[PDB]
RNA sequence: AGCCAGGAUGUUGGCUUAGAAGCAGCCAUCAUUUAAAGAAAGCGUAAUAGCUCACUGGUCGAGUCGGCCUGCGCGGAAGA
RNA sequence: CGAUGUCGGCUCAUCACAUCCUGGGGCUGAAGUAGGUCCCAAGGGUAUGGCUGUUCGCCAUUUAAAGUGGUACGCGAGCUG
């Protein structure tokens, strides 16, 4: 499960995802899974789709996660009135706009990569495209 | 998938083998199983007969090059070629025997000399020894 | 019959089927794999 | 379209009569009569009948191959006849035909009286097989349905009233 | 050889460039050696069954800006950032 | 009508040729006799492959085949038991010449024209069982 | 697309197991007769048989197949 | 906040259906009997007691069943306390 090493801070502000995605090619691999939405996506989801494409390739090939989910989470818990500070840490995310090659996959056939990334697409809150390493 | 590259070769292979042979035989193999067949190729092979199924589309262009012009109304229906490159006969007298003991297919038509031969005259090549038999 | 939103063919005997506007998923070989979506 | 394309040959003792929509079709085994759906236009013409779409009408193909397929099997109801057998399977499973009504014992309390439409007429070469003849294609097989109803083939033992075409998979009872 | 058909540009700008993609068609620029930069407009149906092929972006393309032939090669492409489209190609004279 | 590989000089035990030919309907003392009378020139410690055909008053007639492929491998390359992961474990080595010796044996049963052609069917019968081509 | 026909041989591949003979598993997956037939995609047998597919010849006679960019709809949809 | 009485019981209810029983049906790892699961269905029906203020719960014994919820957690110008 991804997550910062350290961090200059502690709590983020909540901030806002407007825009369009940074790092749109497949830029290691041969076969990418795309961002076509946009919202946020967990340690826990990178993890549970991570998982899903592992076991489908076999582990034959090589996969690389494009996203890493710096963002800090917090929650004010139940029987807790507003304010008296800012909630504590509970999970993490990485801002994802539309345009941003998630995972990226090569050492497989295009059909296996395909299934590999229908498998893992079923564990994302945002919609996914299959993307092929373009020439420039 | 038969890509027409490999229509060809098999127009030509059948081309080639159509000019050096002797005596064709024409027939019906439908409802013959597989154990029959690589028996008749072994009894085929031994008397120096070539054995095949081809498209019958693909037989009206490799009979085109003349002199079997004459087969053409016998490709309408299951076909198989025996094409006799050693000696002339040894298939027309390999089929007639094959047809009564299996019972199943007729026999089409025979052909030698770039002559038709209907479906009741095949006794005519049935009927003729070997070379080999003149001394 | 197996009623859900994500009906799909199960078997190459599976044929996706539409009775009165509602998907049906109708088969010859498995009577498990009768299927309606809803 | 591919159907509606392919003619109806209208045989020699075989009268047409065409009022509109109404298609009246007499011949020796019987006379049949349907209603064409609107989107469809009919011609006679020669020993033949084609069918073809009406202008404006959308589903007009889908009609029209529907009606050319229906008036074949009246051309052929009204000659040949059509013939649907049934074989009971069961122990005490018997019929008999008294006239236009099929006796049936089906292991009920009480013996299943099956009373037949206009048309349809059977007959017991056997106590376990019905024989249907009649002219339409749709009441026939209607008829041959309703029987079949009263004890339809259990997958155990294959027990009940069966089409005589009819392929009857069993399977085994749940272990322990 | 691959042909492509264009005509220059009557307008500049974000406006006018977002009004020739919603009208199936997508600028690009010409440039290089003495010449002035050429602005032109695409087919975008066309241009984009094209690039689908690798020799695409190794081969010399010829244009045809208004009667006139101008031969090219690909240097860079912008890509829609998540649809099977383009947004913008630089094309380099040779 | 059943399929069955029987010992050279051994016919007779219960458990593999017993009740898998005697629940159809053929005598277990008449065959027993008659296939090691007419197996007696076949080599001792060589299975020989037998078909029964049976017929509807419970009579039988035999047709004897030549030892099988995976059989003659074994006796060749000097082994008893073959290879359980073939081609991942070499078990024994056959020579060019030990090839054509299986292959003229098995020349009436066998569905080749030439040498060359019943020697690449003993070739594939080699490698799916461990043996390696030395 | 439908329908007719075949779907073989070595061979019951090897190992394992009371048996594993395409069809519990594990490993290999060639070669032959070929029009074509996987050392076998599923159902079946205690294991065999038996049924069908992948593939291919015949018949028919003109279209057929499924991805892409998109418009408008359909199911997903239970409350006092 | 120049007052909208709080829990539970009693009496009297009324609606929803996410159905406990009865009714119809599909699949079953449904032989039969009897179950499991889902679909349709709200017409009617849907325990008395021991303990505790209890609602609930545990327990005894029934019943075809002893449903789940909404109604100012229904109901004090109706009762109880
Ligand atoms: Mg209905
Ligand atoms: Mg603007
Ligand atoms: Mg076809
Ligand atoms: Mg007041
Ligand atoms: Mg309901
Ligand atoms: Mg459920
Ligand atoms: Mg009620
Ligand atoms: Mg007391
Ligand atoms: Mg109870
Ligand atoms: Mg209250
Ligand atoms: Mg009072
Ligand atoms: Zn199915």
């Amino acid at each position: 499960m991804l997550q910062p090493k350290r961090t200059k801070f502690r709590k983020m502000h909540k901030g806002r995802n407007r825009g369009l995605a940074q790092g749109t090619d497949v830029s290691f691999g041969s076969f990418g899974l795309k961002a076509v939405g946009r919202g946020r996506l967990t340690a826990r989801q990178i993890e549970a789709a991570r998982r899903a494409m592992t076991r489908a390739v076999k582990r034959q090939g090589k996969i690389w996660i494009r996203v890493f989910p710096d963002k800090p989470i917090t929650e004010k818990p139940l029987a807790v009135r507003m304010g008296k500070g800012k909630g504590n840490v509970e999970y993490w995310v990485a801002l994802i706009q539309p345009g941003k090659v998630l995972y990226e996959m090569d050492g497989v056939p295009e059909e296996l990569a395909r299934e590999a990334f229908k498998l893992a697409a079923a564990k994302l809150p945002i919609k996914t495209t299959f993307v092929t390493k373009t020439v420039m | 998938a038969l890509n027409l590259q490999d229509k060809q070769a098999i127009v030509a292979e059948v081309s080639e083998v159509a000019k050096g042979a002797l005596s064709a035989v024409v027939a019906d193999s439908r409802g013959v199983t597989v154990d029959k067949m690589t028996e008749l190729r072994k009894a085929g092979r031994e008397a120096g007969v070539y054995m095949r199924v081809v498209r019958n589309t693909l037989l009206r262009r490799a009979v085109e090059g003349t002199p079997f012009e004459c087969l053409k109304d016998a490709f309408v229906g299951p076909t198989l070629i025996a094409y006799v490159t050693e000696h002339p006969g040894a298939a027309a007298r390999l089929f007639k025997e094959f047809a009564k003991a299996n019972a199943k297919f007729e026999v089409k038509a025979a052909a030698f000399e770039g002559e038709l031969i209907p479906a009741s005259q095949i006794d005519r090549l049935a009927t003729l020894p070997t070379y080999e038999e003149a001394i | 019959m197996k009623v859900r939103a994500s009906v799909k063919k199960l078997c190459r005997n599976c044929k996706i089927v539409k009775r009165d506007g509602v998907i049906r998923v109708i088969c010859s070989a498995e009577p498990k794999h009768k299927q309606r979506q809803g | 379209s591919r159907v509606a394309k392919a003619p109806v040959v209208v045989p020699a003792g075989v009268d047409v009569k065409i009022n509109g929509q109404v298609i009246t079709i007499k011949g020796k085994n019987g006379e049949l009569t349907r209603t064409l759906n609107d989107a469809v236009e009919v011609k006679h013409a020669d020993n033949t009948l084609t069918f073809g779409p009406r202008d404006g009408y959308a589903d007009g193909w889908a009609q029209a191959g529907t009606a050319r397929a229906l008036l074949n099997s009246m051309v052929i109801g009204v000659t040949e006849g059509f013939t649907k057998k049934l074989q009971l399977v069961g122990v005490g499973y018997r019929a008999a035909v008294k006239g236009n009504v099929i006796n049936l014992s089906l292991g009920f309390s009480h013996p299943v009286d099956h009373q037949l439409p206009a048309g349809i007429t059977a007959e017991c070469p056997t106590q376990t097989e019905i024989v249907l003849k009649g002219a339409d294609k749709q009441v026939i097989g209607q008829v041959a349905a309703d029987l079949r109803a009263y004890r339809r083939p259990e997958p155990y033992k294959g027990k009940g009233v069966r089409y005589a075409d009819e392929v009857v998979r069993t399977k085994e009872a749940k272990k322990k | 050889m691959f042909t492509i058909n264009a005509e220059v540009r009557k307008e500049q700008g974000k406006g006018a460039s977002r009004r020739l993609r919603a009208a199936n068609k997508f600028p690009a620029i010409i440039y290089g050696g003495k010449e002035a930069p050429l602005a032109i407009e695409l087919d975008h149906d066309k241009v984009m069954n094209m690039q689908a092929k690798a020799e695409f972006y190794s081969e010399v393309l010829t244009i045809v800006v208004d009667g006139k032939e101008i031969k090219v090669k690909a240097q860079d492409v912008q890509r829609h950032p998540y649809k099977p489209k383009l947004q913008h190609i630089d094309f380099v004279r040779a | 009508y059943v399929k069955l590989q029987v010992a050279a000089g051994m016919a007779n035990p219960s458990p593999p040729v017993g009740p898998a030919l005697g629940q159809q309907g053929v005598n277990i003392m008449e065959f027993c006799k008659a296939f090691n009378a007419k197996t007696d020139s076949i080599e001792k410690g060589l299975p020989i492959p037998v078909v029964i055909t049976v017929y509807a008053d419970r009579s039988f007639t035999f047709v004897t085949k030549t030892p099988p492929a995976a059989v003659l491998l074994k006796k060749a390359a000097g082994i008893k038991s073959g290879s359980g992961k073939p081609n991942k474990d070499k078990v024994g080595k056959i020579s060019r010449a030990q090839l054509q010796e299986i292959a003229q044996t098995k020349a009436a049963d066998m569905t080749g024209a030439d040498i060359e052609a019943m020697t690449r069917s003993i070739e594939g019968t080699a490698r799916s069982m461990g043996l390696v081509v030395e």
